[PDB]
RNA sequence: ACCUGUCUGGUUGAUUCCGACAACGCGUGAGGCCUGGGGUGCAGCAGGCUGUGCGACGGGCGGCGGCAAGCUGCAGGAGG
């Protein structure tokens, strides 16, 4: 069946709160639940738990745009620092398009059709 | 009772309008540094909207 | 006087394609053109022209006595980076993504401040920041292409933004300018290592 | 250089806990697992090896921990239930330990085999002795003790009594419980992303590792209460035991199983599970004298032969 | 006047949700819930009785859909 609001929001919450004491097992997923919440209904929590897993399987692959976890963007700044192969050493004398160089014809460098 | 005049203009800015915008600019240094004095500048609403105000703005800050 | 364009400046913008316009151009944009490609019609903008209405818009954020009071905004994820390393650096206040509407207007959200300016990438990715911004007599400086609207637009920075290295080109030089104007750091700025941050790699 | 020989039947859900015992002449392998029941494993003669022995399916939940005894006499028994309980294999019939609040986690049986520690997830781990007798319970009565759930806990070997503590805030608290203080807590081999899951003793009792939640394994010997080495690992090891007669230790996690050698601390062998399940989780893997045998997330338990 | 919110599309028994979005946040209803029914843990007592819990959430796996919501088959299971 589908969740609600009142669940998906909550899992949303949970996942975010706590995510590295959570885990892909739905039974040791709920055993935190208890743990850390108050939940007063016993399928309620199941509902709930449920979906922390259904959420925490899609963040391992980290596939969700909106939530964001401490780990997870310490991780990404690594891969945002990439050994910059950036162009401007890798051009040499610049091939500018025949018009495009007498744009430049007051100050210029590096001239290539 | 006093209205702004829009400067670019010339007509008085129109009785409550959102779209008029105050404008402050620095004066700029001889090397490019900022001054403590301000440009300041008053836009009607309509000259935004028709996409006038830039064109305008450009060569009276070419001055 | 007039400031001149850094070889290494000018080194970084013929490589962004930035100068790479459009194929077509408004009216209002034909003072920003010395040019058009006859082989590939597309438009070659003034790169004097696009270096003054930086210093221009430089001008107008540094005349706000708070630079966080400024909301810079950009829809698309090209400059999602670009506009998160202006605002480290500049100390404004970032807008990513869709700008949720009433975001200036409607009082019972108050997830950013109260803009005195607005920077926009794109009048058609943000047409919605640039119309919320005349609701509330918020300026708006906007990095406009050739083919771009420019209507509630106050300083048109014209340059490309349908690259990914383009507006992280732009944000970046934008951002030069700005502790140039302050004299906070002056064009001894070593590109090699500072704009990548700017750009969008993935 | 591992070999998988072989593979038994088994559960139809995760395996927590191995164990196994020093018999006359006869070799027991316990296995508990997340279907409330635990079964019992003959390993002697090839046909008589691999085949069900004894069977305890009275749990309310998982038994989420294990405890053969040395001797063989008894099977002490982790449940998810709440309630811990001493099983006499030979009779069938078994006590009940009543003093957790909820969802016991882990077990152990000291060498002499007179007390039994049991830890939980409320905060406490309360030690038994063979009778159903809660002798002392050790919340936050004593100073330095964990603040989360006990995930993992066993007894130093040639130690009297020294009970070690694995836990959530990933402190493996070590204490005397002669007179009731704690001797020691680590931290990733100095003195909740950090947690570990399971420990083990070596057979000398000097010799400790404890893996974590932290894609990390600490090899630390006690004695000193110095780190012997670390070792890394993929995804956030669970399974945990050391080799018997060498100085030799096996880990094993979300998908693999890692052999690392403690005195050259360097990897001798890796073998992976992907073959078999999708879901597979390695929980609890336990060596013997012949060869180790793993027991997995799916339900089956397989057998390797280490050269 | 009204409209948007309250929706192109997808989804659900459900205006249930995913999502794009001049809307954003909420509230009833729906759900959650309460009772009975099956499985067994403990406890108490004597066509056996009644307390206390556990147990299922669509969780796992495969294929569709992928910010997906979800749909569907199988295993496990007393129960889908």
């Amino acid at each position: 069946r589908v969740r609600n609001s009142n669940v998906k929001r909550a899992a949303k919450n949970i996942v975010e709160k706590y995510f590295p004491k959570l885990d892909c097992d739905f039974h040791h997923n709920k055993r935190v639940l208890e743990s850390v919440t108050e939940i007063q209904t016993k399928r309620f929590k199941n509902q709930i738990a449920g979906y922390v897993t259904h959420l925490y399987t899609r963040v391992e692959k980290g596939k969700v745009k909106k939530i964001f976890i401490k780990k997870h963007e310490e991780e990404r700044e690594r891969r945002e620092n990439m050994i910059p192969s950036s162009s401007i050493m890798d051009t040499e004398k610049i091939e500018v398009d025949d018009i495009t160089m007498q744009m430049i014809k007051d100050y210029c460098y590096r001239g290539n059709y | 009772f006093e209205q702004r005049i829009c400067t670019f203009t010339g007509r008085p800015i129109p009785h409550t309008d959102n779209a008029s915008v105050q404008l402050t600019f620095v004066e700029l240094d001889s090397d490019g540094r900022a001054t403590d004095k301000v440009l300041i500048y008053n836009v009607c609403g309509k000259i935004r909207k028709d996409g006038t105000i830039d064109e305008i703005l450009t060569n009276t800050l070419a001055q | 006087k007039e400031i001149e364009i850094p070889e290494d400046f000018v080194k970084a913008i013929i490589l962004s394609n930035a100068h790479l316009g459009s194929t077509t151009a408004t009216t209002n944009f034909k003072q920003y053109i010395y040019g058009r490609r006859k082989n590939d019609l597309i438009h070659v903008i003034d790169i004097n022209e696009m270096w003054k209405k930086l210093i221009i818009a430089a001008r107008l954020f540094v005349s706000i006595e708070d630079p966080s009071s400024i909301i810079v905004a950009s829809n698309k994820k090209f400059g999602k980076r670009a506009v998160l390393r202006f605002c480290s650096e500049t100390g404004a206040t970032p807008l990513i993504g869709r700008f949720i509407p009433g975001g200036f207007t409607n009082q019972v959200i108050n997830d950013v401040k109260e803009s005195r300016l607005v920077v926009v990438s794109d009048t058609y990715a943000d047409k919605q920041t640039v119309m919320e911004a005349s609701y509330v007599n918020t300026p708006c400086i906007a990095f406009c292409n050739s083919d771009n609207s420019l209507s509630r637009v106050d300083v048109v920075i014209p340059m490309n933004n349908r690259s990914p290295l383009s507006i992280g080109c732009g944000f970046y030089l934008f951002a030069k300018v700005i502790k140039y104007i302050k004299g906070e750091e002056s064009f001894d700025v070593d590109v090699r290592s500072e704009i990548e941050l700017y750009f969008y790699r993935d | 250089r591992l070999n998988e020989v072989a593979t038994f039947s088994g559960h139809k859900d995760a395996v927590m806990a191995l164990g196994t015992c020093e018999t006359p002449d006869a070799k027991l392998l316990f296995s508990a697992s997340r279907d409330r029941r635990v079964l019992g494993w003959s390993l002697g003669e090839g046909a008589m090896f691999g085949r069900i022995v004894k069977e305890f399916t009275k749990h309310g939940h998982s038994v989420n921990d294990v405890a053969v005894a040395r001797s063989g006499s008894f099977v002490v028994s982790a449940g998810c239930d709440g309630l811990g309980r001493i099983i006499d294999v030979q009779s069938g019939e078994r006590t009940l330990l009543r003093g957790h609040e909820s969802d016991l986690t882990c077990a152990a049986i000291n060498c002499q085999e007179n007390k039994i520690v049991t830890g939980s997830v409320d905060k406490t781990l309360r030690l038994w002795n063979m009778c159903g007798e809660l002798q002392h319970t050790f919340d936050a009565a004593i100073e330095c003790a964990h603040e989360d759930w006990v995930m993992c806990a066993e007894f130093r070997p040639l130690d009297e009594n020294e009970v070690v503590s694995g836990s959530v805030d990933g402190t493996v608290k070590v204490w005397d419980i002669d007179a009731r203080v704690v001797k020691s807590t680590f931290f990733d081999g100095c003195l909740g992303s950090f947690a570990v899951r399971a420990l083990a003793l070596s057979a000398d009792g000097s010799c400790c590792a404890y893996g974590g939640s932290n894609c990390k394994t600490y090899i630390l010997n006690l004695a000193e209460s110095e780190a012997i080495a670390a070792f890394e690992t993929d995804t956030p090891v669970s399974a945990l035991a050391f080799g018997l007669t060498d100085v030799i230790l096996a880990c094993g996690t979300q998908d693999k199983i890692y052999i690392w050698d403690v005195v050259s601390n360097c990897l001798l062998a890796v073998a992976d599970l992907s073959a078999h399940g999708k879901r597979v989780r390695c929980r609890s893997l336990v060596w013997t004298t012949s060869n180790l045998i793993a027991g997995l997330g799916n339900g089956k338990i397989l057998v390797f032969e280490f050269v």
